[PDB]
């Protein structure tokens, strides 16, 4: 004989920029 | 009841020859069971001479054999029939 045992279970259902930064160097190349 | 008998099986049996004398049975070791008294007398020092373990002194009147086969029940609900299921063959007693 083969026996099966299952345990099974039911779940239950259902701005424009930033403020201010430090100065930068602007370097034309 | 050889009116009766059925003459096909019967004739499918092998015919046996009756022997010269009146035979004894008897208990011999296993593995000794092909061996033939490779001596005279009984030397229980040694082993395998094929001597008989136990002589009968008087045959059996009758012998009887039973074997079993151990099939298991499942007993499942509402169904008309039990399964069977076959477990093993048993031993010959």
């Amino acid at each position: 004989i083969f026996t099966s045992q299952v345990s099974a279970y039911i779940p239950v259902a259902p701005s424009q920029g930033v403020g201010k930064l430090p100065v930068y160097e602007i370097l034309s190349y | 009841s050889k009116f009766l008998k059925n003459r096909a099986v019967v004739n499918g049996l092998p015919v046996i020859k009756n022997p010269g004398k009146y035979q004894h049975c008897y208990l011999i070791e296993y593995e000794d069971s092909t061996n033939v008294k490779q001596t005279p007398t009984e030397n229980k020092n040694k082993q395998q001479q094929g001597f008989p373990v136990y002589l009968f002194m008087m045959n059996p009147e009758n012998i009887t054999y039973n074997l079993p086969i151990n099939y298991q029940e499942i007993a499942i609900p509402f169904t008309a029939k039990n399964q069977l299921n076959y477990s093993n063959g048993g031993n010959i007693v």
